């Protein structure tokens, strides 16, 4: 087919809230993901939106993929289902970056920022979901900004699409500093991206990202970490587990092996989100899973009063394959926080009379 | 609940 179905609804949407313009900036992949190509989205458009500069809504470029639903239909890259359900991964990204002075075009580098996301969803098929975080631990468009890391949200304007093939919606990102990133981490990502929205320079209404911006929100209003504090020590955090560098050893719907010992590896970035697993989820009676993006391991730490767990207050150490499940009494997560107050590799922390190692190790460890 | 992506890009 000459005009793909899927291609086609979303750019229905796109006319409507861009009827003036018919022919923008399209970039596409040389080589398509489908013929071996490595860059998964097909195509990106680049629009100019005017905004609502009035409402703290700046002039900005809106970003739109094509290539995590399903353009075409025909089991070329994504298996076909119907009009029910998902389309491909069901939604497309998209992203709003503040309109510089002197700029007569949309920038591209976001469409390469947009490969490197899909790259991941495609290759780990762990898909993203509004408030989801994304480290990626430098400046976006590669300058000196300090925006680094993402937030997703629902795009503000774009509705979602019935096509032949599934609906899609569309998810932006939205650029954060580090500390941002890291209130998100430890409370919740819909509280801080609705912080984002009440600071126009780090977003607004439709949380357009500004590259050029040099303050986080905590540095604009003070009074922000104080309603952050408050609300990681009355909620905890609602971050139920992270796609990490992760790894463990051995030191109900199935059998599983009970483990008399374990030991549990992490790399630095996933070993510092520790104490949020045990303060912000486990003495919140919740539960944590760290899952491998390199391999199958995964690791649920669980508290006692979750239900579905196959690791038990009589047997804590529990594994199905490569799954460790591991239920900790909440004495021993107050003793653990104390243990962990620095949160230099490799660095060891041991609980003999629990049996259980933590290291703290190289990426390379986990390839 | 939500969930983390953790250094993608590499």
């Amino acid at each position: 087919s000459l005009f793909p179905p899927g291609l086609h609804a979303i750019y229905g949407e796109c006319r409507r809230l861009y009827p003036d313009q018919p022919n923008p900036l399209q970039v596409t992949a040389i080589v398509k993901y489908w013929l071996g190509g490595p860059d998964p989205l097909d195509y990106v458009s680049m629009y100019r939106n005017v905004g609502s500069p009035s409402a703290n809504i700046p002039e900005h470029w809106h970003y739109i993929s094509f290539g995590l639903s399903d353009l075409y239909g025909d089991n070329r890259v994504h298996e076909f289902t119907g009009t029910d359900g998902p389309s491909g991964f069901g939604f497309e990204l998209t992203f709003r970056l503040k309109r510089e002075t002197g700029e007569s075009a949309p920038p591209t580098w976001p469409a390469e920022l947009m490969q490197g996301l899909a790259r991941y969803v495609f290759q780990s098929e762990n898909t993203f979901c509004s408030g989801d975080h994304v480290s990626w631990h430098s400046p976006l468009d590669n300058s000196e900004s300090r925006i680094q890391h993402m937030l997703l949200t629902e795009d503000p304007q774009m509705q979602p699409v019935q096509t032949p093939f599934g609906v899609v919606t569309f998810l932006q990102i939205v650029g954060v500093c580090t500390e941002e990133l890291h209130s998100a981490q430890q409370w919740n990502g819909q509280g801080i991206l609705e912080l984002l929205r009440t600071v126009p320079i780090a977003g607004g209404p439709w949380l357009i990202t500004d590259m050029r911006r040099g303050e986080t929100i905590f540095e604009i209003d003070p009074h922000l970490q104080e309603r952050v504090d408050k609300g990681i020590e009355t909620d905890g955090s609602n971050l139920s587990g992270v796609s990490a560098k992760c790894a463990w050893d051995d030191l109900e719907l199935i059998r599983t092996r009970q483990l008399e010992s374990v030991h549990l590896k992490f790399n630095q970035e996933s070993g510092a989100l520790i104490p949020l697993c045990l303060r912000g989820r486990l003495l919140h009676g919740r539960h944590f899973t760290y899952k491998s993006i390199t391999g199958d391991m995964a690791i649920t730490f669980v508290s006692t009063g979750v239900e579905g767990a196959f690791a038990t207050e009589e047997h804590p150490y529990a594994a199905h394959g490569p799954w460790l499940q591991i239920l900790l009494t909440e004495e021993f997560v107050e003793k653990m926080l104390e243990d962990l107050e620095d949160l230099k590799l490799p660095k060891e922390y041991s609980w003999p009379e629990k049996k259980l190692k933590v290291s703290i190790l190289p990426d390379v460890v986990f390839d | 609940g939500s969930y983390g992506h953790l250094s993608i890009g590499t």
